[PDB]
């Protein structure tokens, strides 16, 4: 009775005799487009024929001239084939592939603008004024704000007839719950540059709260998510800097996450440090003065010196570390060689000590961003979110370990990369000890490391720093009780993957059971 | 909801056939939302899915399985990620073709005791993007990982639009519960992995079956090769998982000119050279009855020396035997599934791939081989050891174990943890399985 | 024979049988879809598959 | 009193370098909704396949 | 040959003078350094090899863009002024007037 009729008897005719083989039908196919859709989604058969002969059409080369011609039809699956097409010499060839050996991609991203220089806090201000941003919120401390470093920059901005707003509430961990207060802060003001002016923690929860300003949909059990690469991760990050442009101003000398794609936030549910890490994190513009570092006081600067120690020392030894950032890896370790120990001791009256340990925190910043951090970091994140030792502390007790735990020739369980050839962890480690010239002209390479080993024992005893997470103020019930539980929460914080071993969980607890009872690791 | 016998297993089959036939007229933007919610919430559970199935099995490493679900879970997404498997294909207006997909139905899947938890997210992956379903049976060693791995991937489709039943599984199997699901009239597909044994069962069955076999990877190391590249690699790929992945390198064939330095590098490094005593007292514990015994299947390195009447050191990794012969009556050259390896020496390059033509003989015909050598300065070898070799994949300066699988070392293989051998071993692909193969391609002419 | 030709174990290339309904609707052209027909269905006496 | 003169380190967005990532680099610039593309070359690299 | 010998003593010109510019900071001294390290050791295997060493044609395809770092940030001296204006009125190609 209808066409839509004829279609449903015809689905009835093709299952009693033959469930997949053949239909046709006879329409003008140019006036008609949407009935030869209709029954091409309906009819579950191989092949459709529209206006031809079912025998001269049904068998290729005749009034299609791009169906295969044969004389065996196949029917799919429908009727207990495996073709759905029609048999030629391509279905009896077995295919044969011969791969050779590509590698990965590697890449060096920056932000678009590194300012630096002793007092270029303002003249780098003056850039985004001309840029046309007529909105801008900025995130502190609540330190930066009750001392006056809030007002430098809000002073140039509302001079020239800006709109500020200080979001000044964050703390030493940034929490997920005080980031979406700064991001219901943001959509309620709407601005156009977000300022991080901080050192750690006022950054990172304002390159979160720059993701849910920007889209505020997004869920942060998705951003969390560990990868095995980039550009091959699930959660692909949206692309951003669509309403608002990202500054950042750094403060202390130890972390350079004005020029890194990292954002280290607590999810404050379950307590759990979670590195975030993708590319479009990166700030646009990073300002990097030593007039807000003169007058940090000793106890952060020697966290955040020794700090920069373990991120230029783990970005050179990394798998993901080509020759791009291999001369700023060694760069931040020749400066905070010979500055760090005038820094501490002199302090701000030795300003020319305190800049270039500034300086020498932001190029580590340069090698960890390309090249990502080793094992070392990712039981810090787990060492630091469980009894509070902050960041800076915890990777300065577990660097000594690390080195005699990487640098082996024959390790269990090497890492895959197409890049690396082989374990070589200890050759890597005794090309640092005689760039920073702590090695004799004569000398083997398994002594080189003992020479790097105890330039940095003497560097943590002249710093400050206890010689072991017990002296740092852990409880023995306390720490033995969750040695179990933060061996397996390391194994997993997504800088594993870039450690030249791939450790076991059983081995990750001995190097936190030797850093508490002040021990060395031996295999 | 379980199922224990052949009474419950027709009512699950036909509670999937009544939610798989509306999964079928789903679009290619609604899949595409439950396909990225599935491998969301796949790799999101790797850490303990891989602690699972090393306490069932118990011959696995735990660190191994994380990155071999890792790589089941956002591999297979990323390949995928936007291929039309759905709708209209393609389409001609000169020629006027219109290329439609579809679905095949419910698929028959026999998961290995070797992957038991890695091949049960990759099977279920690339069955919701072509929009059918998929039913489980899984190993008796190892049958509780693999339907916690089923399940994570269901209950994450479900919050995402899938039908209600779609994943179903075999709770308890059996030799006679399996037999009954593959003679089932109603299922279109049998994906089959496993052993020679099984590949025989899965194409007896009249039914049009997708199945792969196992196989040996000789490996040929000529005297222009990278010495310190070609023995880091083995033992990166041989100790991954202590070799239970298929495609994993059972024996290398090193040239006269560098067979000492090749054996001094490994030496000094984990592997151990067996010598007198300790080779024959390991070529009787591998064979048991004329086949491989499962008590040394996946054990680590020290463990079979301890069953073999002996002690290695303890951080030893790969268990060495230099033998001579190329025959099924040396127990080393065939398939161990175990951190084990066989030397041969040959006095040629030419000699090295005749003898392992012959190792492609005894255990897979055509799964896979490898050869390491300079593949710039030297293009006429790598091309007369592709001419030569029977295989499906030819491995060129490449770890078999995470080279054998796609996507890795080559960015140009397909990604999948079934790979397949040809019809020189049985089958019917010659490939490695993905989602074309799922498809049923119609044309409207 | 589709059933005993998978049923060696053995990877076969099989074909089966088939009906082909024809949908011959309002707007059609008449005088070619009887005449196609007649000329299908009469080529080898209908021996043909499809 | 004496100030320095502000320097800077200003780079292109993207570096991306290896052995053979052409056109690995070249899907980025698709996913990124270019359209239209000019391309500038030498008279030898194209007669030369580059 | 000739192309690979202008363009890779070039770029040892280029990582030269940026890194006793007045410019030079910090930033780009490490970068001037490490392409003057991967010069040294395989612009001589670049050149007699050639395509016999590929993982020697790959530093030296690298090293001229780290030295490309140095420069972009702390510009040119006055060897480069000169061999602007040589290679200009001699038609000397550009990598062998500031080589001599
Ligand atoms: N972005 C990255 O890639 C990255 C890398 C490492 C660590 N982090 C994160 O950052 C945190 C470390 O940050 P941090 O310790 O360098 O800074 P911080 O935010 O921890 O600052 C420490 C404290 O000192 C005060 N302070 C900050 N700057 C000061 C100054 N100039 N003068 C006087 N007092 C000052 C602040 O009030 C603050 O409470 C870690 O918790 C970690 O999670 C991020
Ligand atoms: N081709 C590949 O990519 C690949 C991948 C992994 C493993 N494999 C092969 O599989 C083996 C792994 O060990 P395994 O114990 O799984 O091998 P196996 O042959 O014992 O296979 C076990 C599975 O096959 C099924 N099976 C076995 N005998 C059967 C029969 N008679 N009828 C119906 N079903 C049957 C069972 O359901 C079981 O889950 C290896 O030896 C390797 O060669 C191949
Ligand atoms: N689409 C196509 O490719 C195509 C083409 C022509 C014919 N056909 C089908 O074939 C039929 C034509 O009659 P037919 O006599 O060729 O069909 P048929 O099934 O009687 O085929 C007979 C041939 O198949 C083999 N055979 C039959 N039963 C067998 C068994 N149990 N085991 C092993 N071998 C067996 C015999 O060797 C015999 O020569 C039609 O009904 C049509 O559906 C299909
Ligand atoms: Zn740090
Ligand atoms: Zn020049």
């Amino acid at each position: 009775k209808d066409f839509e009729d004829a279609v449903e008897k015809a689905e009835k005719l093709v299952a009693m005799g033959g469930i997949g083989h053949t239909s046709c039908l006879y329409t003008d196919q140019d006036n008609q487009p949407a009935r030869v859709s209709y029954f091409g989604q309906k009819m579950k058969t191989a092949r459709i024929l529209i206006n031809t002969p079912a025998s001269q059409g049904g068998i290729g080369d005749l009034y299609n001239f791009k169906l295969a011609p044969s004389l065996t039809l196949g029917c799919g699956s429908w009727g207990g084939n495996s073709i759905s097409e029609n048999v030629g010499p391509k279905h009896l060839i077995n295919k044969k592939t011969v791969a050779k050996r590509a590698e990965n991609m590697l890449w060096h991203k920056l932000p678009k603008s590194i300012y630096f220089r002793r007092g270029s806090l303002p003249i780098a201000l003056d850039e985004v004024i001309t840029d046309g941003h007529k909105r801008a919120l900025i995130v502190t401390d609540r330190f930066l704000f009750n001392n006056g470093y809030a007002d430098q920059i809000t002073s140039v901005l509302k001079a020239a007839g800006v709109e500020t707003e200080v979001f000044f509430e964050v703390e030493a961990d940034p929490t997920l719950s005080i980031v979406r207060k700064g991001a219901e802060l943001a959509n309620s003001f709407k601005p156009d540059v977000i300022i991080a002016l901080g050192g750690g923690s006022p950054m990172d929860a304002a390159k979160i709260m720059w993701v849910m300003y920007e889209h505020p949909e997004t869920h942060f059990e998705e951003l969390a998510l560990r990868f095995m690469d980039i550009r091959k991760r699930i959660y692909k990050f949206p692309k951003m800097g669509v309403k608002a442009k990202m500054i950042a101003v750094t403060t202390t000398s130890g972390t350079g996450s004005e020029v890194t794609p990292f954002a280290v936030v607590t999810d404050d549910a379950t307590g759990q440090k979670y590195p975030l890490a993708d590319y479009a994190l990166t700030p646009d513009m990073a300002i990097v003065d030593a007039n807000l570092v003169m007058d940090m006081p000793k106890s952060l600067c020697a966290f955040g010196g020794l700090d920069a120690v373990t991120h230029a020392m783990e970005a050179y030894v990394s798998v993901l570390a080509s020759e791009f950032s291999d001369g700023q890896a060694l760069q931040a370790l020749k400066l905070l060689k010979e500055y760090l120990p005038a820094s501490y001791h002199e302090g701000s009256k030795n300003p020319v000590a305190r800049e270039r340990v500034h300086s020498a925190a932001t190029i580590a910043g340069i090698a960890f961003a390309n090249a990502f951090l080793g094992v070392c970091h990712s039981m810090a994140h787990k060492l630091g979110s469980q009894f509070h030792i902050p960041h800076g502390l915890a990777n300065a007790l577990l660097i000594c370990n690390v080195i005699r735990y990487n640098a082996n020739d024959n390790p269990t369980k090497q890492t895959a990369f197409s890049q690396y050839d082989r374990p070589q962890a200890r050759r890597r480690y005794a090309e640092i000890a005689d760039h920073l010239g702590l090695s004799a002209p004569g000398d083997r390479t398994a002594a080189k490391i003992e020479k790097l080993l105890a330039w940095l024992e003497t560097l943590k005893a002249e710093l400050g720093i206890p010689k072991s997470i017990r002296e740092a103020g852990v409880q023995e019930a306390d720490f033995l009780a969750n040695v179990d539980k933060l061996s397996e929460d390391a194994f997993d914080d997504q800088c594993t993957g870039a450690n030249p071993r791939y450790p076991l969980i059983s081995e990750l607890k001995q190097i936190l059971l030797d850093t508490y009872y002040g021990r060395d690791y031996v295999e | 909801m379980a199922v224990t016998n052949v009474a419950e297993l027709n009512a699950l089959v036909e509670r999937v056939k009544k939610a798989q036939r509306e999964y079928a007229s789903f679009t290619q933007e609604q899949v595409d939302k439950i396909f990225r919610a599935a491998a969301l919430a796949a790799a999101d559970a790797r850490i303990p899915l891989a602690k699972m199935a090393v306490a069932e099995s118990g011959m696995g490493i735990v660190e191994d399985k994380v990155i071999k679900n890792h790589f089941a879970s956002e591999y297979i997404y990323n390949a995928y990620k936007d291929e039309k498997t759905c709708g209209v294909l393609s389409e001609d207006d000169t020629f006027g073709t219109i290329t439609i997909a579809e679905p095949i139905g419910i698929i028959c899947g026999i998961v290995p005791t070797t992957n038991p938890t890695s091949t049960a997210i990759f099977k279920s992956l690339i069955s919701l993007k072509t929009r059918n379903a998929i039913i489980f049976s899984p190993h008796p060693r190892a049958k509780d990982a693999t339907n916690k791995a089923a399940d994570i991937v269901l209950q994450a489709a479900i919050a995402a639009g899938a039908p209600k039943d779609l994943i179903g599984w075999i709770d308890q199997p059996s030799v006679e519960l399996s037999n009954a699901l593959m003679h089932h009239p109603d299922i279109n597909l049998i994906l089959a992995t496993g052993g020679p044994g099984m590949v025989k069962a899965a194409y007896s069955s009249g039914k049009p079956a997708i199945g792969v076999g196992a196989g040996n990877t000789p490996v040929v190391i000529d005297e222009t090769a990278d010495i310190k590249r070609a023995v880091a690699s083995v033992l990166m790929s041989k100790t991954f998982d202590n070799g239970v992945i298929c495609a994993s390198e059972q024996s290398v064939v090193v040239v006269d000119s560098v067979y000492d330095a090749v054996r001094e590098r490994f030496a000094t490094h984990g592997g151990y050279l067996l010598q007198g005593k300790e080779l024959k007292a390991v070529q009787d514990v591998i064979l048991k009855n004329g086949a491989l015994n499962a008590a040394i299947v996946g054990q680590p390195a020290y463990k079979i020396a301890e069953l073999a009447g002996f002690s290695v050191p303890e951080n030893t990794k790969i268990l060495i035997g230099e033998v001579t012969v190329v025959d099924e009556s040396e127990p080393f050259a065939h398939e161990k599934l175990s951190p084990t390896l066989a030397m041969y020496r040959a006095k040629d390059f030419e000699d090295a791939v005749e003898k392992a033509e012959k190792l492609v003989a005894m255990g897979g015909i055509g799964h896979t081989s490898c050869l390491y050598t300079d593949q710039d300065n030297q293009p006429a070898r790598v091309s007369y050891f592709g001419q030569k070799m029977k295989t499906a994949r030819i491995l060129i300066n490449t770890p078999a174990s995470q080279g054998g699988i796609g996507d890795l070392y080559n960015f140009k293989l397909a990604p999948s943890l079934t790979l397949g051998c040809g019809s020189w071993g049985g089958n019917s692909i010659s490939e490695n399985v993905g989602p074309k193969h799922l498809i049923n391609k119609k044309t409207v002419a």
